[PDB]
């Protein structure tokens, strides 16, 4: 929804890379061919739809790239620390 | 302390994704096509997105 001429900056390529590490970090993958499987449209169905929400919560894709990054960091470091020892 | 709490989703949905390694999941996988900014993002990419 509404117009935001700033889709023909981003493409599908773009998007779907960022949502594909989404993907590495909401999903610690033990293979980088579990990235490809039937288990992936699960997991990438997630990150497209999250993506999804910061691509149209952004007023660029410099933005919206932005602010997913620092979520996915976040994430990384949070399962990191998680399967090693917090609790 | 709370598997809601606020904030501590972070926590608990990486938990639960953790363990979807042992899970089954659908039939598809993904697609791409395009190139913009990850064609030369490399550095930039690995350090602000995180590809630890």
């Amino acid at each position: 929804g509404v117009r935001k001429g700033w889709h023909e900056h981003v493409t599908q390529d773009l998007r779907s890379h960022l949502v594909h590490k989404l993907v590495q970090a909401i999903f610690p993958t033990p293979d980088p061919a579990a990235l490809k499987d039937r288990r992936m449209e699960n997991l990438v169905a997630y990150a497209k739809k999250v993506e999804g929400d910061m691509y149209e919560s952004a007023n660029s894709r410099d933005e919206y790239y932005h602010l997913l990054a620092e979520k996915i960091y976040k994430i990384q470091k949070e399962l990191e620390e998680k399967r090693r020892s917090r609790l | 302390g709370s598997m809601s709490h606020y904030g501590n989703q972070t926590l608990q949905d990486l938990l639960t994704s953790d363990s979807l390694s042992h899970s089954d999941g659908g039939g598809s996988g993904g697609g791409s096509g395009g190139g913009s900014l990850e064609c030369d993002m490399e550095s930039i990419i690995r350090s602000e997105l995180m590809d630890a």
